């Protein structure tokens, strides 16, 4: 099944966490990251359409949110309000749109 | 800058009897750029749409069948016979899908095309609706 980790599990506040997809799926049409437990609309953070290299910023979208071809998230620039889970819609041409959460935490340093 | 909705082609194989009330055939990832503080909508083209009614023609224009453009159960978009909204200010980015209004009972079906449009709406009721950013052509092919 579609797994997310989070490298670093403990972030610390002013670096970046690494949100690393395993067993991604074929036929894929677009990732999508939301911020949550489950695949909302309202509280989408970005979308990226892999066949045309199209991503477009959702409402939960800060700019520091960069999208790999792997389905994998980087954050810079991490802050206390990032602890929490987060979720990935895996878009697909087949309806399956395989959903996966995430989580990780922050920790301030000095 | 302007409320710019992304909506995409697609041709696929179904038959009218597949559309089971809500039956999302075929998810569309859709973004909308902008509209901090507007409502974003989408309403079909002036060839599928009249009377402030959004419909699927056939190539004869004698079977006509409304369909209602729902998201995928992303969120909460208001309702319409001719134009959907929804009320929830912001952008919205998630996946949406054709509806059909009523079981159709698998209707002889052929070839339908229903060109929808996203953009932006004003107010409510008057029908303020701008298409503004890329057209969709919905095609509903039975095979
Ligand atoms: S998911 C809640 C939410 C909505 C919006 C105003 C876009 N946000 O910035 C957060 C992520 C807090
Ligand atoms: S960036 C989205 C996009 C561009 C174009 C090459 C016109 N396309 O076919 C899609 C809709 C994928
Ligand atoms: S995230 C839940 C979900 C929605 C929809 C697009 C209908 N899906 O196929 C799943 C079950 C992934």
């Amino acid at each position: 099944k579609l797994t997310i980790e989070s490298t670093p599990f403990n972030v610390a506040e002013g670096k970046e966490v690494l949100l690393l997809v395993h067993n991604l799926p074929q036929h894929l049409f677009g990732y999508s990251w939301y911020k949550g437990e489950r695949c909302d609309g309202n509280c989408q953070i970005i979308g990226y359409v892999i066949g045309t290299q199209c991503a477009t910023p959702g409402p939960a979208y800060s700019g520091r949110e960069i999208i790999y071809p792997n389905a994998s998230l980087l954050i810079q620039n991490i802050i206390q309000n990032d602890t929490g889970f987060y979720t990935l819609h895996v878009i697909k041409s087949d309806l399956v749109n395989e959903e996966a959460t995430g989580q990780f935490r922050v920790y301030p340093e000095l | 800058e302007e409320c710019q909705v992304r909506v995409g082609d697609l041709t696929v194989a179904k038959t009218r009897g597949q559309l089971t009330d809500a039956a999302p055939i075929g998810p569309v990832t859709v973004q909308a750029l902008g509209c901090n503080a507007r409502q974003v909508a989408l309403k079909a083209d002036t060839d599928n749409f009249e009377q402030g009614k959004f419909f699927l023609i056939s190539d004869n224009n004698r079977d006509k069948l409304y369909v209602n453009i729902r998201p995928m159960d992303n969120s909460a978009w208001t309702t319409d016979n001719g134009v959907f909204y929804k009320n929830d200010v912001g952008s919205w980015g998630g996946t949406i899908g054709i509806y059909v209004d009523g079981q159709q009972t698998n209707t002889p079906p052929g070839n339908y095309t229903l060109t929808l449009t996203g953009g932006y709406w004003a107010k409510d009721n008057k029908q303020g609706f701008t298409p503004s950013g890329t057209t969709g052509t919905t095609k509903l092919t039975v095979t």
